[PDB]
């Protein structure tokens, strides 16, 4: 093998075809770039600013509930009713999730008495844009943070807030509004069934918070939220509690995706 | 040492050599001593390397340590998140599975190319004798070759082979088989005598597996084992340096310039990757990810796979390969040395000549009766036809008439066997007309009559005189001859004519065939009457005065399609060299005849006598050709030799030592060449397997040629040289173009992930879709190249100088990467904006949104339209970009084969669709990519999604636009062979 040195002299030609073919091969590369930027601005042209063209994963909308500890493979939530510092740490992330949500940043919204569509088609609101219609704290009434501010964590029964995934003009169903209903997913066979109370009545959502028009068109709307109270789980205990939304328009049997119309949770209430 | 010199020393001198003796042999004990000092009397058999170990090597390599190192970073990340608990990343658990597979699937792509791997020494061991027979304490028996020494005293005798290298004592009308030393299988007499300083060609000297024909002789043993001349036959046949094949240099080249290239890419954005923030457990899966998108894994089959389309081209023209590395291998080659006996020609003695109406008449040589024949309405001739058919003692076998005049199988020797093919032909039958004839007397050849004769009646019923017919060596034909034909007449032999005839048979004496006397006579009815009492031993006829007919000549001629062969492969500016060791005049004659010397051109000797000027005066240079015999090279530095190889272009070495053969092959091979080498018999081995490609004849082939050649000829065409050296050329040009189509392609491949590092937008190309298009969709239309016609009348190019016109040389892999992969990867991310854009999530978003979009824990992602997003939903539109960046490449990979069946011409002034094959793998191209993108379960199980039908058009002007941008190239070279324009960008 001997000795190998490097090739210092491997200019493979003369410093003039260099200048000569670099400044050919970035002539070529930037007028690319400039006709590829071309294509984009013509891409950004033919866009539409309110409304996505195509909504090709946007089917059935995903469901999300807050207070948020993650583990591995799903959420768990597994606190102590005694102990209070390890449902602080819970109930905290529910409020200041919720430190959006007050009547103070419900500023922008108007009150909405229609429980129908909320049809616009032009553009009334402050700075052009369509009205939208509030949610605000108490309306999760004893899980809100008042007359519950560790939101029923230290009492066994928690207040867990189901959050769907707003879609743009999506249409869910009008002949009634979707409600949540969370049960076990194995029913024991000792035990009764999961006897739950949720709010306001019925674990709904309001038909006139439907349709969105876009974070442009509706700027400050907001979801709603439900807070169902869990009442039965036995202390020294491992469930799994599924928070599903029947409706017209949704599904719950995505095999693939399991945070789709519905969200299932771990749940431990230690004694 | 090892130098046979015992044919010069006494018989004393020899048992003191050998501790012999001259009619007892060795002593008993002595026999063994010798056996437990130099082993027995056979042939080391040497084992190259395992079965398994060439499995081994071809699971390493620049591409092969590299899909290692990758499959170990794929079972090191389904292992730090198994222990973890973190079943979802079996992304990389189905990647380090399908790369070892691609190990092992190309490291069964280099292996199976290896058809026969015959041990050579399986044939050396066929061609000796089982026993031999010997003397020992004075008692004569039968012993096995195997246990023969050095100094043993042996007995040879006719019908079995001679078993030891073995110096003759005593020796009685005794001749051997020389071809597999010379490769001429005519006999050669031996003797007591010392007949040459060279134990090659003296008498005294009988080697090992040399076929003892007639005879008897007694001799000592004088070498053994490997120490005889065929053992060291043997020794360098095996034993050659395995030199890597043309292909193969070429192969390691590219192979070495794209494993530099991988570790400079995927390892200066590993420096990148823990310097713009990511962790050492995340910065070693970009390389992974990088080298896996970079790298042509199905590239090294494509290359493989096309050498089999040309190597069964090659079998059905009745050409078979043995490793398929040789099929190219003619190409490339720019010297040719070829025995001559049974390559060239036909190694079977036929008639060339006849010297009658006091000039040469040219016979037809030619094995189907093709050629020139000659003069046969001469009451001269006819004459001359009736004394060389009568006087003929050989004869066919029995139901041969649906055989061939030349390849019938005549007993006797070859002289009578050539002129009786030929009595076959000029005449319709050969044996009947000997019989309307009936033969009275006879005398065959002897030696102390120098001649032949005999004496028949005639099949005229009205003539009842008696005919002697009569043949022999030319000049003792003429000093019993007082009477000739000329023209009809006969005439008396006047002191003219005896110097008309010692020209002609001095004249073909210069072409170097076997010439022969022809006379005859005819006996009167009146002093030898129609029953006359023929006494032959008491000698009463005359036997001198007698009518001369005509001179018969023949030679070993050449094959039928040779000389068009030769002149096709120096019109593809090959040089050809004769290699043979046959007599250096003969060889000279064969060598103008198939076009190996060329109309005019001169030896030194040939130049000294037209001038009348010796030979130590002519100026060397002014030869065009020159000719060197077994003594002269052996007398010669090779410091001359390549002087003279460089100052006669036409070349022709004779005599040679199958040792020789080599040394010329390899003495061309230093001056750079690529060498071929045509061959047939047991002294053409070595330089057939030192030979860049050994050719043997499938028929009159020796088996250790067979098993020492890389292709085998099975016809013995040797114009199918010439198709291999188009198919080799050919190849060669169309291989490139198939490499350039796989390597643009690997450029878009790699962009995305080194987007997706650095601006942290979602990932482009995922590794399971980059393994498709790879090692599926692109694999076909990669091959259809394959049947690409040339451009340029590619066997009127010079051979392709082996330093600088290569394989993948740095221009064509720029201009695939660089330029050709830009629009492919312009394409591409025209693709992925717009399904991005269209579906949710604008340009500018995509920049560090990769965080929030790699994320299991968000399932509420909001885009620009603040809709949410969850993980699967966010995954199966990452899938929606593995899938139409891979659709923006299979667009682009329709205009790249379009413009990679062209390296000159335009696709205009040749067409489109001319290549018929090309156009069903585009069908394939596009069928298995819609197979992939819209099969139900294809979303979940390949990461594959039924694409809307606007983003195969966003690809469109980019496929249009590289074709076209092609094109202005290839005219561009057209019209201005000269300026920047071809000197920079051309590949
Ligand atoms: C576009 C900008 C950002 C990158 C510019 C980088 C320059 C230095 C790079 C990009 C393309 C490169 C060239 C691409 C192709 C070839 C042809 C080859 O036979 C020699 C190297 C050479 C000539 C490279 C030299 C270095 C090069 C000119
Ligand atoms: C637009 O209107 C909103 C009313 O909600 C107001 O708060 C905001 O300041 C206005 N911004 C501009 C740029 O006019
Ligand atoms: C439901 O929506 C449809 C709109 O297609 C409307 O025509 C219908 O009156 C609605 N029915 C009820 C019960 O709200
Ligand atoms: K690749
Ligand atoms: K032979
Ligand atoms: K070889
Ligand atoms: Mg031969």
């Amino acid at each position: 093998y001997c000795w190998n040195p490097d090739t210092g002299q491997m200019l493979g030609r003369t410093l003039s075809r260099w200048v000569w073919i670099s400044l050919y091969y970035v002539a070529f590369y930037v007028v690319m770039s400039g006709i590829f930027a071309l294509c984009i601005y013509v891409l950004m042209r033919t866009i539409d600013p309110y409304t996505p063209d195509y909504q090709d994963q946007l089917k059935s909308p995903g469901v999300t509930l807050r207070p948020d500890v993650y583990g591995e493979k799903g959420l768990d939530i597994s606190y102590n009713v005694s102990d209070s510092t390890t449902w602080a740490g819970l109930a905290h992330t529910l409020h200041r999730f919720l430190a959006g949500y007050s009547p103070a940043a419900q500023e922008g919204s108007i009150n909405c008495t229609s429980e129908k569509y909320f049809f616009q088609e032009s553009f009334l609101a402050p700075n052009h844009t369509k009205f939208s219609c509030k949610f605000t704290a108490d309306m999760l009434q004893n899980c809100s943070g008042r007359p519950d501010p560790t939101f029923g964590f230290a009492e066994g029964k928690p207040c867990f807030i189901i959050k769907m995934n707003r879609i743009v003009k999506f249409l869910p169903g009008n002949s009634t509004a979707p409600r949540v209903d969370c049960a076990f997913l194995d029913q024991p066979r000792d035990g009764p069934p999961l006897q739950v109370e949720y709010f306001p009545a019925n674990g709904t959502y309001s038909l006139h918070y439907f349709p969105y028009y876009g974070k442009k068109a509706q700027p400050h709307y907001s979801n709603p939220l439900v807070a169902a109270k869990l009442l039965n789980v036995p202390r020294n205990r491992d469930v799994v509690i599924v928070c599903k939304i029947l409706a017209e328009h949704v599904s719950f049997d995505n095999p693939h995706d399991p945070y789709e119309g519905k969200v299932e949770f771990k749940l431990k209430i230690q004694k | 040492g090892m130098e046979i010199n015992d044919h010069q020393l006494s018989v004393a001198e020899l048992e003191q050599k050998y501790q012999t003796s001259a009619t007892k042999g060795l002593s008993a004990s002595l026999a063994a001593e010798l056996l437990l000092r130099d082993g027995p009397n056979a042939l080391r058999p040497p084992r190259g390397t395992p079965e398994y170990v060439k499995f081994a090597r071809q699971l390493a390599g620049g591409l092969q340590c590299l899909m290692w190192v990758a499959a170990a970073i794929c079972l090191i990340a389904f292992a730090i998140q198994a222990s973890e608990g973190d079943l979802t990343t079996d992304d990389n658990l189905y990647l380090a599975l399908a790369l070892i597979a691609v190990v092992v699937v190309t490291g069964c792509f280099g292996y199976y190319q290896e058809f026969k791997s015959t041990n050579i020494i399986a044939s050396f061991k066929n061609l000796v004798p089982q026993q031999a027979t010997v003397i020992r304490d004075g008692d004569k028996f039968q012993i096995n070759a195997d246990q023969l020494v050095v100094g043993d005293l042996v007995e040879m005798k006719g019908g079995d082979r001679v078993p030891a290298d073995i110096r003759i004592l005593q020796a009685q009308g005794c001749k051997v088989d020389n071809s597999s030393l010379t490769g001429e299988s005519e006999p050669q007499t031996r003797s007591p005598e010392c007949t040459h300083e060279s134990p090659l060609e003296t008498r005294n000297i009988a080697f090992f597996s040399t076929m003892c024909l007639e005879g008897t002789a007694q001799g000592l043993v004088v070498n053994t084992g490997d120490r005889t001349i065929i053992g060291r036959i043997a020794s360098l046949a095996s034993g050659v340096e395995n030199e890597k094949t043309p292909i193969a240099i070429e192969i390691e080249h590219f192979v070495d310039i794209i494993a530099g290239l991988a570790i400079l890419f995927g390892a200066t954005f590993f420096i990148v990757a823990m310097c713009i923030g990511y962790t050492f457990l995340r910065a070693m899966v970009f390389f992974m990810a990088i080298v896996v998108a970079y790298v042509p894994e199905g590239l090294l089959a494509t290359v493989t796979v096309c050498l089999s389309l040309t190597a069964k081209r090659l079998a059905s023209k009745n050409c078979v390969v043995k490793n398929l590395e040789a099929v190219e291998t003619l190409g490339s080659t720019s010297v040719i040395c070829s025995d001559k006996t049974g390559t060239l020609t036909q190694n079977r003695m036929t008639v060339s000549h006849l010297w009658f109406d006091n000039h040469i008449h040219s016979a037809d040589t030619t094995e189907d009766q093709s050629g020139q024949t000659f003069d046969q309405s001469s009451e001269t001739w006819r004459a001359l036809c009736r004394v060389l058919t009568l006087c003929n003692r050989a004869a066919f076998k029995s139901g041969q008439d649906a055989v061939p005049v030349p390849k019938r199988i005549v007993i006797g020797d070859a002289s009578e066997t050539a002129l009786l093919k030929f009595s076959e032909l000029t005449l319709g039958n050969a044996m009947g007309y000997r019989e309307r004839f009936p033969k009275v007397c006879e005398i065959p050849f002897n030696s102390t009559n120098k001649f032949q004769l005999s004496i028949h009646t005639l099949e005229d019923p009205r003539d009842p005189r008696h005919v002697l017919v009569m043949k022999g060596a030319p000049e003792r034909v003429l000093e019993r001859c007082s009477s000739i034909l000329i023209k009809g007449q006969e005439l008396p032999l006047d002191e003219q004519w005896r110097e008309a005839f010692q020209t002609a048979y001095l004249s073909l004496g210069g072409l170097g065939e076997r010439v022969l006397g022809f006379c005859q006579l005819y006996l009167s009815e009146k002093d030898y009457p129609p029953g006359y009492a023929f006494d032959v031993e008491a000698m009463n006829f005359p036997t001198s005065g007698l009518c001369f007919a005509g001179l018969v000549s023949m030679i070993d001629p050449p094959r039928a399609t040779v000389p068009d062969a030769v002149l096709k492969c120096r019109t593809a500016g090959i040089r050809v060299i004769m290699v043979t060791g046959d007599h250096p005049i003969t060889a000279k004659a064969i060598a103008a005849s198939v076009g190996i010397i060329s109309e005019g051109s001169e030896t030194v000797e040939d130049i000294a006598a037209r001038l009348r000027v010796p030979v130590d005066q002519v100026n060397r240079k002014d030869a065009r050709a020159c000719v060197i015999n077994g003594m002269q090279l052996k007398d010669m530095d090779p410091s001359e030799l390549v002087e003279a190889l460089r100052t006669h272009p036409e070349m022709v070495f004779a005599r040679t030592s199958p040792q020789q053969k080599l040394v010329i092959v390899e003495s061309c091979q230093r001056l750079g060449a690529i060498v071929a080498v045509t061959g047939d018999g047991v002294n053409d081995s070595p330089a057939l397997k030192k030979a860049d490609i050994g050719v043997a004849m499938g028929i009159a082939g020796s088996d250790a040629a067979k098993n020492a050649a890389d292709m085998i000829l099975l016809d013995d065409n040797f114009a199918s040289i010439v198709t291999g050296v188009e198919q080799g050329r050919l190849i060669f040009d169309n291989l490139k173009k198939s490499i350039a189509y796989t390597l643009t392609k690997n450029i878009p491949e790699l962009t995305p992930y080194l987007i997706y590092i650095t601006v942290s937008v979602p990932l482009p190309l995922g590794c399971i879709t980059i393994l498709f298009i790879e090692l599926c969709t692109d694999i076909f239309p990669s091959v259809s190249l394959a049947y690409e016609k040339a451009e340029s009348d590619i066997m009127h190019l010079r051979p392709r100088n082996p330093k600088r016109d290569r394989l993948v040389n740095e221009p064509l892999a720029a201009y695939s990467y660089f330029q050709i992969g830009a629009i492919q990867s312009f394409a591409g991310f025209t693709d992925y904006f717009t399904a991005m854009a269209q579906e949710g999530w604008f340009p500018l978003l995509c920049v560090g949104l990769r965080p929030q979009w790699e994320n299991h824990h968000l399932q509420d992602l909001q885009d620009s339209y603040g809709q949410e997003w969850t993980f699967g939903q966010r995954l199966y539109q990452q899938y929606t970009c593995y899938t139409v960046f891979f659709i923006s490449i299979e667009m682009c990979q329709i205009a790249d084969v379009l413009i990679r069946k062209t390296r000159r011409l335009s696709a205009f002034q040749q067409g489109f669709f001319r290549n018929r094959i090309l156009v069903i793998a585009i069908v394939f191209q596009v069928c298995i990519g819609c197979f992939l993108c819209y099969c139900p379960g294809m979303p979940n199980i390949f990461n594959f999604m039924p694409i809307r039908f606007q983003w195969w058009l966003v690809p469109m002007p980019f496929s249009l636009l590289i074709f076209v941008y092609d094109e202005i190239r290839k005219l561009g070279v057209r019209c201005c062979p000269g300026s920047w324009w071809d000197q920079e960008l051309y590949y």
